[PDB]
């Protein structure tokens, strides 16, 4: 026996890091009654197999930590103290103050006329750290209120991959999983530094190392990853399209597409229509005035019946194919290799060994996380990757796939719940002020007259109707459609979003900001602005694990309390370890976790913190009345609650949904009050509630599947690591989406050694089939209108085509491509006394604005305090030597650094002159540790993007110089 | 007996092990600052009986070869460590019959521990300076006693560390070294008769610390 865990209670949990999921073990005092006394791997977690990175392994002095919070605390304006008060007056008092904003600043109808029904008083931001239950329920709260400025994380890293993967492929998620590295042929790391910011997922990137594979970085520095690949080829920051568009030409030029693939399941073969053109960097139906295209200029040519043409034979000049061989003709080797700042000898190498993978029988994965897809054009980056993973065959298969590494343990969950301003829970758009009837909603959903192309989203009506069911379960979809706010129709969608709500907090416009579960004091670029725009605030509402520089804003450096009117709450919440629901990770494996010790002090679940806020509000409207009561007390918040507290079981089985009826649905009979099997009994009529279409099949008649913990595998899902049994991942538990494009059209795989599915005796064997129907009856992308993987993407708002626009400003004045340098649809100052290019980036020890791993002593002890990483030719130049302080200044702010001095950074030769990067982590902050830094973000712009309302945090300019 | 086989051609200086070491013992943290390296805490200590050292060779074209060392007692099969304490008082320092691990015990602060610390080719053993105790490494003895892994080995993400009895790691690291060398030619196993903590090194293992091997 080891006495340590003797007499413990052992539970499991899900790593409340990063998105690759790391199962836990949790060893617990007094048989589950007392503190957690060890935290360590599941050893029968099939992603981890007990291993944990030193996040994930210090989880334990995360928990066991006496610098957590304890209770409530309240700064009144104008103070320069917190006083502890109780949970009761802390919510009744909050309560009061989302009740008097709201009445105040309610509008049922905006400037138009239009129905709105909504607050834009109040802005919440947060989080990818909350379980899925309490995503799910705060976007709810927040909606019943009227927000309309709801925001997460997800903005900056999640938010370009969705558009850029959907256009593609028609859905915007990580289209494989972590195990299925282990099966790739080939590993192309580009804008991810994976062994520090997805430890695990090197594993499986060894594993297949070990068999074979091929591992590949593309970095513009050289990390922890780039020690462990077979290449390291250095890029020059915002050069990625040049590079994927020469590996577009090589594919193309030396015949390496996967012909059967590319002519059956890409739109290859579509005819595009005569009004599509591209010259000098501008594409056809370019309006100068507007700064945007006329999209319609890149129609497809239709058939008689609506249907886009399409040639087989690829010779039409205007397929698709022909279209894409000459827009990327201007992609060369030598082109290529002078702006990539990539030798051709590298260049030529990677892209052998990459396009090797459009071999049937060979796999090639695209790995990229946040990388630098910040910048306007970064959803043409992504789009690069779908079109050279769809050019190979890549996508559907084991091995292959665009593995979009999520960042936060449940970033994906988050996201599916809707905390982004343009998104009700399974991306139901938020209605605008135009979409005046849930029939007028559902007539946008755009229709095929293409037999063979399934067009899922045409059921968007059964999911609209079936979330309002769960929300307002007495009512008629059709009524409870109007208690819900609208965006107005007439704005860019970016005013709602991240950085639109910095600037209107900076010009008075807020009364209050949820920063629930979020650290925007130093997670929000150009800190400076950010902390004097919270002072403009009249109350701030903070839920968070410990005190923090935007709990504690109004203390914070150069700030004087006497002048700050702004009133703050802090919420003490409780580590994920002390409480129990599930986390959507990178691959969509929905996974359940369970209370180890007892909440500590008196912290609570963000679950019970919500409820009871929304509980009081509610009481309040009951007893005070107010402006437009309906959505708040009409809000089904009785499913959520069990035992007079916030239950995750009840709220992941409405998020599922059940029938609230008698109800038969394609040829099956169901009882009123059976869970709903899977989404494809979902009903438009008002029969089926359900929190999150994505979720039905979650939690069925056959209870909690995300619980499962079933390692049973056949031998063709052992071979590839399915682990179909093991927890759940939307949707129906398809764990490669896209996989009918792995087989041929009689349903044999192409690679029958890593089969993902197999017809069998009249049956899809493996995984599950993304999309029912015999082989040969149905196009493989079953969410896109027309059923094709798209190489021509014309609802891009950048163009059908990826094409280089210059992402850096300051050091680029011309564009080798074309005479266009910047993107034509997107007020850098490049002031000479900042020459060099800031970027941020992370560190394996510390998570995020470091406001958790600087409370771990175990990490602060590996990374005490912020570094400056800068190359020996730059540490020539400025005379600063390994270990010296550095000052890093910009037009924004300056903070001092340790310099680490490396030829892990080489300098950059832009248009003949060397150009010099500077590194800095964004982990540091002025509240802890003693000595530890301030945020890198006090650097940075918050000149963000008209196009996706995102900051530019990885390419910024900055001085260095050696203080004394 | 048993034996780790610490691949370090896998190592991507996550540091789990550095931390995982911390945990299952409940070990204090350093102070520490940064003095322009990753590596800390810089040392083995009292506190610290595994830290990852970090060292960057220069290599032609780009990048660097980036040298990962998560240092540990090697827990040798005939250890000098014992043969030096003994002089002293027997019982400071032991060897365990069923695993073959080396370990301190309370009766070190009794002993000359700078003595044992420079009997030790690897320079492993470290010095509480208040109570004289000597500490390293103690292979996660009471777990392998109970059929775990050591924490360290068990935490790491990449197979990197490897336990098991020495006959199954012996012929490991035999079939690995032949199965690297197809990447990394100079590869070499560290002292692989003499101790339990076989290290496999990409090149001189002098460039991955100067006790690297003995
Ligand atoms: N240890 C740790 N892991 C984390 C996090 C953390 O804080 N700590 N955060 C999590 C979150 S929220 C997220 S969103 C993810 C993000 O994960 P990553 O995207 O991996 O994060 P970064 O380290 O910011 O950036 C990755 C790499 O992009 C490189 N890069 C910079 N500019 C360019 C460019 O123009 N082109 C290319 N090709 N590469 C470029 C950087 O040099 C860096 O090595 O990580 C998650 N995982
Ligand atoms: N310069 C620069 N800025 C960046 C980035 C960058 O690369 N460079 N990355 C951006 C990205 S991709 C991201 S994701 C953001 C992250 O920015 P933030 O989300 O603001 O970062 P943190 O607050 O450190 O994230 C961890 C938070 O989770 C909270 N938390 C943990 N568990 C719980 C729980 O159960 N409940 C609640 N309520 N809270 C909990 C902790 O209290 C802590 O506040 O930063 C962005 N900003
Ligand atoms: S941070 Fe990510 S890789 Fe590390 S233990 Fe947690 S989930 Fe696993
Ligand atoms: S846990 Fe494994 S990969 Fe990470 S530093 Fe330790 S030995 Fe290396
Ligand atoms: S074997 Fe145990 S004591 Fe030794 S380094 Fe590993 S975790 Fe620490
Ligand atoms: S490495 Fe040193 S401390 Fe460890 S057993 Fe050998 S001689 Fe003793
Ligand atoms: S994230
Ligand atoms: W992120």
């Amino acid at each position: 026996e080891l006495q340590k865990l003797q007499w413990a209670k052992q539970t499991t949990s899900i790593c409340c890091y990063c998105a690759v999921g790391c199962g836990l073990i949790v060893h617990t005092a007094k048989d589950g009654q007392g503190r957690a006394v060890n935290v360590e791997g599941d050893p029968d977690h099939p992603i981890n197999e007990g291993s944990l990175c030193p996040k994930g392994a210090s989880i334990f002095q995360l928990g066991e930590n006496d610098q957590r919070g304890t209770q409530p605390l309240y700064r009144a304006p104008f103070s320069d103290t917190w006083k502890p008060v109780t949970w009761d007056f802390a919510l009744t008092e909050i309560a009061k103050r989302i009740k008097k904003t709201r009445d105040a600043s309610f509008t049922e109808k905006n400037a138009a006329g239009d129905l709105v029904n909504r607050t834009e008083a109040i802005a919440s931001f947060g989080s990818a750290a909350m379980d899925n239950e309490e995503c799910w329920a705060y976007g709810n709260i927040l909606r019943s209120l009227g927000l309309v400025y709801i925001e997460h994380q997800a903005r900056i890293x999640h938010s370009p991959t969705v558009p850029a993967l959907a256009e593609s492929f028609g859905r915007g998620a990580m289209t494989n999983h972590w195990n299925d590295l282990a099966n790739s042929d080939c590993i192309l790391i580009m804008g991810s530094n994976a062994a520090e910011n997805h430890p695990i997922a090197f594993k499986w990137v060894l594993r297949a190392k070990d068999k074979g594979a091929t591992l590949i970085h593309v970095d513009p520095r050289f990390t922890r990853t780039s020690a462990r690949c077979d290449v390291y080829a250095p890029i020059r920051s915002g050069a990625d399209i040049p590079f994927l568009g020469g590996l577009i030409k090589y594919i193309l030029d030396n015949k390496l597409y996967f012909t059967d693939y590319v002519r059956e399941y890409t739109n290859a073969s579509l005819i595009v229509g005569e009004k599509f053109s591209f010259k000098d960097g501008l594409f056809s139906g370019y309006d100068a005035a507007n700064k945007k295209y006329d999209k319609s200029m890149w129609a497809f040519e239709l058939d008689a019946n609506g249907v886009p043409k399409r040639d087989p034979a690829l010779k039409h000049p205007r397929c698709v194919i022909n279209l894409l061989k000459k827009h990327y003709e201007r992609y060369n080797l030598d082109k290529v290799a002078a702006i990539t700042g990539t030798s051709k000898e590298q260049l030529q190498q990677v892209y052998k060994a990459y396009a090797a993978t459009g071999k049937p029988d060979k796999a090639g994965t695209i790995m990229y996380a946040m990388g630098w897809t910040q910048h306007s054009v970064g959803v043409q980056n992504i789009r690069a990757m779908a079109m050279i993973q769809l050019l190979l065959g890549n996508i559907g298969v084991a091995g292959g796939g665009v593995n979009a590494l999520r960042g936060e343990s449940n970033v994906q969950g988050s996201t599916d719940q809707g905390l982004l301003a343009h998104i009700w829970p399974g991306y139901n758009p938020v209605p605008n002020s135009k979409a005046a009837t849930l029939e007028l909603y559902n007539a946008a959903t755009p229709q095929s007259k293409d037999p063979m192309s399934v067009n899922w989203w045409q059921n968007r009506p059964k999911y609209v109707a079936s979330y309002l069911k769960a929300l307002y379960p007495d009512e008629e979809p059709a009524a409870a459609y109007d208690y819900l706010p609208r965006i107005d129709a007439g704005r860019k969608l970016t005013d709602y979003f991240w950085l639109n709500i910095f600037e209107k907090m900076d010009k008075g416009e807020f009364k209050g900001l949820f920063a629930w579960g979020m650290n925007p004091a130093c997670g929000g670029a150009n800190a400076n602005k950010n902390r004097k725009a919270m002072g403009k605030l009249e109350w701030l509402v903070n839920v968070n694990l410990f005190e923090n520089e935007t709990s504690s804003f109004w203390k914070g450096p150069g700030m004087n309390p006497a002048e700050i009117g702004t009133e703050v709450f802090f919420l003490p919440c409780c580590v994920s370890i002390e409480k129990e629901g599930s986390v959507a990770n990178s691959g969509r494996w929905m996974q359940w976790r369970y209370r180890g010790p007892k909440p500590y002090a008196e912290t609570k679940p963000d679950g019970d913190i919500m409820l009871d806020m929304f509980k009081k509000v509610r009481e309040l409207y009951a007893k005070e009345g107010g402006a437009y009561p309906a959505p708040i007390a009409k809000l089904n918040i009785a499913d959520w609650e069990e035992h007079n507290e916030f239950s995750p079981t009840k709220v992941a089985k409405l998020m599922n949904g059940y029938f609230l009826k008698d109800t038969e649905v394609g040829g099956k009979q169901f009882k009123k009050g059976q869970q709903v099997p899977s989404f494809a009994f979902l009903t438009a009529d008002g029969s089926t509630c359900s929190g999150n279409w994505l979720h039905a099949g979650s939690f069925t008649d056959a209870g909690n599947l995300m619980a499962r913990r079933d390692k049973t595998q056949t031998p063709e899902q052992a071979r590839i690591g399915l682990f179909p049994n093991w927890s759940f991942c939307w949707p129906v538990n398809r764990r490669i989406l896209y996989n009918r494009a792995s087989v041929d059209k009689t349903g044999k795989p192409w690679n029958p050694a890593k089969a993902v599915i197999e017809w069998k005796d009249g049956k899809w064997v493996g995984d599950v089939v993304d999309g029912g129907g015999d082989p040969g009856t149905k196009h493989p992308f079953i969410m896109q209108t027309h059923g094709f993987g798209a190489l021509y993407g014309p609802g891009r708002e950048e163009g059908p085509f990826p094409e280089h626009y210059e992402p850096l400003e300051c050091p680029v004045s011309k564009n080798p491509f074309s005479k266009q340098l910047h993107n034509p649809v997107a007020k850098a100052v490049c002031d000479p006394r900042y020459p060099f290019i800031g970027t941020t980036y992370r560190v394996t020890e510390h998570w995020q604005t470091g406001l958790m791993t600087r409370r771990c002593a175990w990490l602060v002890e590996a990374e005490p305090q912020i570094f400056c990483e800068i190359s020996k030719e730059l540490a020539k130049l400025r005379g600063i030597g390994n270990g010296d302080t550095v000052k890093v200044s910009s037009l924004r702010g300056a903070l001092e650094a340790v310099a680490i001095v490396t030829e892990r950074i080489r300098p950059f030769k832009i248009e003949g002159v060397d150009v010099h990067m500077v590194g800095l982590p964004w982990h540091y902050g002025w509240m802890v540790p003693k000595n530890g830094g301030d945020t890198a973000n006090l650097l940075t712009p918050s000149a963000g993007d008209p196009n996706t309302g995102i900051p530019e945090t990885k390419a910024f300019m900055v001085d260095v110089r050696k203080v004394w | 007996g048993k034996m780790f086989f610490v691949d370090l051609s896998r190592c991507t200086a996550c540091r789990g092990c550095q931390i995982a070491c911390k945990q299952w013992k409940n070990l204090p943290a350093e102070e520490t600052r940064n003095t322009g390296s990753h590596q800390n805490p810089p040392d083995l200590s009292y506190v610290t009986l595994k830290t990852v050292r970090f060292t960057e060779k220069s290599r032609k074209g780009p990048g660097i070869d980036w040298l990962f060392f998560p240092e540990q007692c090697r827990h040798c099969v005939e250890p000098p460590c014992k043969g030096q304490a003994d002089v002293d008082l027997e019982g400071a320092v032991v060897k365990d019959e069923t695993t073959g691990a080396v370990l301190f015990t309370e009766l070190t602060a009794k002993v000359d521990g700078e003595s044992v610390r420079s009997a030790c080719p690897y320079d492993i053993p470290r010095i509480d300076p208040v109570t004289k105790r000597l500490s390293k490494c103690d292979m996660c003895n009471d777990r392998v006693q109970n059929g775990l892994l050591p924490a360290c080995v068990k935490t790491c993400p990449t197979g990197t560390m490897n336990f098991g009895d020495e006959q199954e790691m012996l012929a490991l690291a035999e079939k690995r070294l032949a199965e690297v060398k197809k990447t990394y030619p100079g590869a070499v196993l560290g002292d692989p008769n003499d101790v339990r903590v076989v290290y496999l090194f990409t090149r001189d293992p002098k460039d991955f610390y100067e006790h690297a091997v003995a």
